């Protein structure tokens, strides 16, 4: 069916080269990928304790 | 004077560490550092009490080529476990 | 109590003794670190703030460090005990009765001596040194500066630049 | 949700709590005015010596 | 005193070992250039620690050149490490 | 350009922090010999002492007054 | 001089209570409850893991060579107790001749904790992975002198009182901004276990989240400040605390978030392409000085 | 070793000028480590188990050698205080600074890493700076001859030509007998050091460039007496004309260049009233002359030494100045006879 993994040089010339230079140069990506957690840390977590709570079943 | 008569005897203990030889040779760059030790706090005493202060940086030059003898000749050590076995001061061919 | 530097040149001895004796590069190596932190001590009591944590800094946390690598590198043959060897209690127990009883003459001040030179007392007279500078105070005080020796700089710099060139030339 | 982070970081706020308050708390005791001096070098060493001797006896840091 | 607080924790540490040990009853020489490279180039620190505290009495512009010029070299020294260090 | 314009783009693209190793460090070498203002950091240096001043005997002197606020020798006031 | 034990009693505690924080926070990163069922939020089980660990747990050396494994611990506890002592904070513990001097040293110093465990066993499996524990620790102290050397090069000297001082309006990050992210990275070296990872084996888990907390206060010194105010001491005690507390959750964000580096590629971050950086900035803060007027 | 070979030879010649041009007694033990860093890697080169061995042996004897100069360095702190390299002032400093450069130059005591250093180098290069430096501590000899006491340093000296005279005659390696040589022509080094300063200087010019045309003669690969000894008649003939003569030059003969040092070494020690001494020089210089007297006779002597291979292309070395030279070496007696005052 193809669907291809390989991006194929993304950076062309000016314009296309410094911004995957300024990933590489400091981090931006690594602070984008701080923020994905970040998100995680406040929504409320999926948690049962057994001598309480139960989990789900079936009949 | 006093405190000079104690680290001019810790100078000899490091001297005779150096001329003494048993079976292993790191003991020798170990002494070579210990002997630097020694001449470096003779020779900052010496300056510290009868002050200088451009001769001050005299002991900071001191402890940069004390290194620099103890890397170097510390470096040829390894290359004698790479054709012999272990370091020995025993294992000599040269005649 | 009465002495402050005195004591501690004992000690630095004391550490010293396991280098004419042969306790392996191991308990030898040990001895650096006991000799070197209080050998700070003996340098740090007359002055010098910047001069007396380069031993710190590269004394013990540089050059003993590599001598770490070293001796994992070539000869470890697993740490041993250094009283069951022969000869080398031997010369540990001669090395410190060579200096041992030098400390028992210290008592009625004037000691023995093979140099010419008398020891006495001292110890108000030990650091022998006034007040006078008080305002960027000490000779140590401002012990570094590339002004006046630009020529040391430069020698320093290049038997640097000697090193590293050397060492990846023989490996 | 926080309620139960919270705890975890209020302790925290009492155990390193602690080493900055009994540092400064302790010169109302030990010295005159809740200060300690700094020595740095000489010029300030000695302004501390002539101060116990400008009748203190004992006092390091002593007002008039 | 410097003496007496460094002595404290000292003997605090020593007496948790006490703690655990007494109350219960029932090869590769390519590590070697990274060590010396270490060494080599924190006595190039060293001479280049004084800066802040140094430079403030004597002449500006006779330090200036001379300052930069133990990292320049610092520099080539990391420029002969590009010139094939190895696997490492 | 044979170097100028070919050895940039690449120098970004291939090896990107090593830009920033010889442009930084470069300026820091050209700014403090043609910006005109390393002169008056020279001077306050010198200005500050460190020790007590030495008195001098006068004997014919210019420019040289009491220890009080008065128009004598330099005295450095640059930039309030 | 009681104030010592006012330094190394709340401080053991923090290390302790550590480990609430380091698996509640990390937990809520990974959406699971950490401590819950042992107190009210789960504030009896650091306490609970001592009584385990030091009392009943037992000894099993491999070889135990007369001195060593039993004088390693003390190396690994003293240096990271005794960094305290130097610290600025509002009021400092005996203050130094010169402040970070004695922080560098006792820090190059922290290596032998690792060093003599690699020793203590007499297996050679143990120590190839014990000497690559070093080489983590031991060039990335490297760089660590270089980016000090330019922070106190803007401002002040080697005294950690005068660094609190300069920072009276605005903070040393905006100045120091690339500078200021290579303290993110340099500092988890130290055995941190987030770019890269290797009784008395208890005593050393005391001693590694010890050095966490004081890379996280010395931080908050060089790059963060607010304000002094020595008048009152209420206001810096309060403001200095939240500040470290911010940076903890970052330590922790690294351990949870990202993967490790290799061994071999974390000598190309470092030294490869960190070290031609640093000293280029280096190189830009020997100038600083002297471009416009900034000396202590 | 490309480009930077030449830097790193570089250095010992800049080493050297450091010590030339000093005032600082910190400054000539920085002059002397720019030579401890850059000699080792031309003494490895080519890394062999013999060269890993002399240069671990070059390194210990010598290292610690310097560590004993930089005492006395420091007893010139204690006592006399200044930081001057014109007077060493203190009796006590002296003896373990005299010490330190008869571990260099002295070599009465301290020979024993000379024999088996000189021998250990694979190359020919190698060979010429060891005998260069020689140059560097003598410099330091030449600044501080008064106040050391005489009466342990001219026994560095008549013990040196003892063991040097003793030391070649059961040695075959070429290296080896050179090593010797060195140790042998020393004692004369470290005796004009107390009886006059001028032509101890002239002694090196005299030395350095007989023994740098004499391994640069050996550039047709030859480590030992047998391997020399095919050189006449499979080899270049008329090229053993000239280690005949350098040879000869070696030894104290008159119509050679190699004499006129002996002249003013007995001279100006006979001024001094003592004979007794510069006799003892005379009789143990014979026994120098017999270890170039047996290598003289791989040259005159047919010796058979033929071999079935046979070599007819053209030889091409490096020979810097191994054309100039050795006709300084071979005959300087008529055109220096006032140079003596020339060199200082």
């Amino acid at each position: 069916t193809y669907k291809y993994v390989n991006l194929r040089e993304p950076s062309m010339d000016m314009k296309s080269v410094t911004d995957r230079a300024a990933q590489t140069l400091l981090w931006t990506e690594l602070i984008r990928g701080l923020g994905m957690t970040l998100s995680y840390l406040f929504r409320e977590p999926a948690t049962i304790n057994y001598p309480f709570e139960k989990g789900p079943l079936s009949p | 004077s006093m405190v000079y008569m104690n680290i001019m005897m810790a100078f000899t203990v490091s001297l005779v560490g150096l001329l003494m030889y048993r079976s292993h040779l790191m003991s020798s760059l170990l002494c070579l550092e210990g002997m630097m030790l020694s001449l470096f706090v003779m020779a900052a005493l010496t300056i510290l009490n009868s002050h200088f202060t451009l001769a001050s940086m005299m002991p900071i030059i001191l402890l940069v080529f004390a290194a620099c003898e103890a890397a170097l000749g510390l470096s040829l050590l390894v290359m004698v476990s790479n054709t012999y076995g272990t370091d020995y001061v025993q294992n000599l061919n040269l005649l | 109590m009465l002495y402050i530097v005195f004591i501690l040149s004992v000690i630095f001895v004391m550490g010293f003794v396991g280098f004419s004796s042969k306790p392996s590069p191991i308990y030898g190596g040990l001895g650096l670190i006991v000799s070197g932190g209080v050998g700070c001590g003996i340098v740090l009591n007359f002055g010098g703030s910047f001069l007396g944590l380069m031993v710190f800094l590269i004394y013990l946390g540089g050059m003993m460090v590599v001598f770490g690598y070293t001796t994992a590198m070539a000869t470890e043959q697993y740490p041993e005990i250094w009283l069951s060897n022969k000869a080398v209690l031997g010369a540990f127990v001669t090395g410190l009765l060579m200096e041992f009883f030098m400390v028992y003459y210290v008592l009625k001040d004037k000691e023995v001596e093979v140099v010419f030179e008398f020891n006495g007392l001292g110890d108000w007279v030990i650091y022998d040194t006034g007040d006078s500078g008080f305002f960027s105070e000490e000779a140590m005080g401002i012990a570094a500066l590339y002004s006046y020796g630009t020529w040391l700089v430069i020698v320093t710099g290049w038997s640097l630049l000697i090193g590293v060139v050397v060492i990846m030339e023989i490996t | 949700m926080w309620f139960e982070v919270l705890p975890g970081i209020a302790v925290m706020g009492v155990c390193l709590f602690i080493p900055g308050m009994a540092t400064a708390r302790i010169h109302r005791f030990s010295n005159g005015g809740k200060e300690k001096r700094v020595a740095h070098y000489p010029y300030q060493w000695y302004l501390m010596e002539r101060d116990r001797r400008v009748s203190g006896v004992n006092r390091s840091y002593v007002s008039k | 005193n410097l003496m007496l607080a460094l002595l404290t924790n000292f003997t605090l540490a020593t007496l948790l070992v006490i703690i655990a040990f007494w109350l219960p009853q029932l090869f590769s020489m390519k590590f070697f250039l990274v060590a010396i490279t270490f060494l080599l180039f924190d006595l190039e620190i060293a001479l280049l620690l004084p800066l802040p505290w140094a430079s403030q009495t004597a002449n500006l512009n006779t330090m200036l050149t001379m300052a930069l010029f133990l990292i320049i070299l610092l520099a080539v020294s990391l420029a002969y490490e590009w010139t094939q260090k190895g696997l490492e | 350009a044979e170097r100028v314009a070919a050895f940039l783009k690449n120098v970004w693209a291939k090896e990107p922090v090593l830009v920033a190793s010889f442009a930084i460090a470069g300026l820091a070498v050209i700014l403090p010999t043609l910006s005109p203002y390393t002169k008056y950091s020279l001077m306050i240096n010198x200005x500050x002492x460190x020790x007590x001043x030495x008195x001098x005997x006068x004997x014919x002197x210019x420019x040289x007054x009491x220890x009080x606020x008065x128009x004598x020798x330099x005295x450095x006031x640059x930039x309030x | 001089m009681i104030n010592i034990l006012m330094l190394i009693i709340p401080i053991l505690l923090a290390v302790a209570f550590l480990t609430l924080v380091e698996r509640k926070v990390l937990g809520y990163m990974q959406l699971r409850k950490g401590p819950n069922v042992v107190g009210p939020y789960g504030l009896l089980q650091p306490i609970a893991d001592a009584i385990k660990l030091f009392i009943k747990e037992p000894l099993r050396p491999a070889t135990s060579s007369a001195s060593m494994f039993i004088l390693a611990p003390i190396m690994a506890l003293g240096l990271a107790l005794t960094m305290w002592i130097p610290l600025p904070m509002p009021y400092p513990l005996i203050n130094m001749n010169l402040g970070v001097l004695f922080m560098l040293a006792m820090s190059s110093l922290a290596v032998y904790s690792i060093l003599w465990s690699g020793w203590a066993s007499n297996s050679k499996y143990a120590l190839i992975g014990a000497l690559r524990a070093v080489a983590q620790t031991i060039s990335y102290e490297v760089t660590l002198a270089i980016i000090l050397l330019s922070v106190l090069l803007m401002s002040g000297s080697f005294t950690l009182s005068t660094l609190i001082t300069t920072q009276e309006q605005m903070w040393l990050i905006l100045p120091a901004w690339p500078l200021a992210m290579m303290w993110f990275i340099s500092t988890l070296a130290e055995t941190n276990r987030a770019p890269f990872d290797l009784g008395p084996f208890a005593l050393f888990f005391m001693a590694e989240y010890a050095n966490i907390i004081m890379m996280n206060i010395f931080t908050a010194i060089l790059f963060l400040g607010t304000s002094h105010n020595p008048h009152m001491p209420e206001l810096y005690t309060i403001n200095f605390t939240i500040k470290s507390l911010l940076l903890t959750m970052s330590f922790l964000w690294i351990r949870a978030s990202y993967p490790r580096f290799r061994y071999d590629q974390l000598m190309h971050l470092l030294w490869k392409n960190f070290l031609p950086l640093t000293l280029a900035l280096c190189m830009w803060h020997v100038s600083l000085p002297i471009l416009t007027s900034g000396i202590p | 070793n490309p480009i930077i070979f030449i830097i790193i030879l570089l250095t010992i010649m800049l080493g050297t000028i450091i010590v030339m041009i000093s005032s600082h007694w910190l400054l000539v033990w920085i002059g002397f480590e720019m030579n401890m860093l850059a000699i080792i890697p031309i003494m490895m080169k080519n890394h062999n188990p013999r060269a890993t061995e002399a240069s671990t042996k070059y390194f210990l004897t010598q290292s610690t050698a310097s560590m004993l100069l930089m005492m006395a360095v420091i007893i010139n702190l204690m006592f006399s205080g200044q930081w001057t390299v014109m007077k060493l002032f203190n009796p006590m400093a002296s003896m373990l600074m005299t010490m330190a450069l008869a571990m260099k130059l002295g070599m009465a005591p301290f020979h024993f890493w000379v024999p088996e250093v000189t021998q250990g180098i694979p190359l020919s290069s190698g060979l010429i700076l060891l005998t260069w430096q020689k140059l560097a501590p003598m410099s330091v000899l030449y600044q501080i001859f008064p106040s050391i006491n005489l009466n342990l340093i001219l026994t560095l000296s008549v013990l040196s030509i003892l063991i040097g005279g003793w030391g070649g005659l059961n040695q075959t390696q070429l290296r080896k007998i050179m090593a010797y040589s060195s140790i042998a022509h020393m004692g004369w080094m470290t005796a004009v050091l107390p009886y006059n300063p001028t032509m101890t200087l002239l002694n090196l010019i005299i030395y350095i460039i007989m023994t740098s045309t004499m391994f640069t003669m050996f550039m047709a690969n030859s480590t030992t007496t047998t391997l020399s000894l095919s050189h006449t008649w499979n080899k270049t003939p008329i090229m053993t004309v000239l280690i005949l003569a350098t040879l000869l030059s070696m030894g104290g003969l008159p119509p050679l260049s190699g004499f006129m040092p002996k002249w003013m070494i007995i001279q100006e020690m006979t001024k001094n009233n003592s004979i007794i001494l510069p006799t003892f020089m005379a009789i143990t210089a014979l026994l120098n002359l017999y270890f170039y007297m047996r290598l003289t006779y791989s040259t005159t002597l047919t010796m058979f030494p033929s071999t079935n291979n046979m070599k007819m292309k053209w030889q091409f070395p490096l020979m810097k100045k191994m054309t100039f030279l050795p006709t300084m070496v071979v005959l300087s007696t008529m055109m220096l006879p006032l140079t003596p005052m020339l060199s200082v």
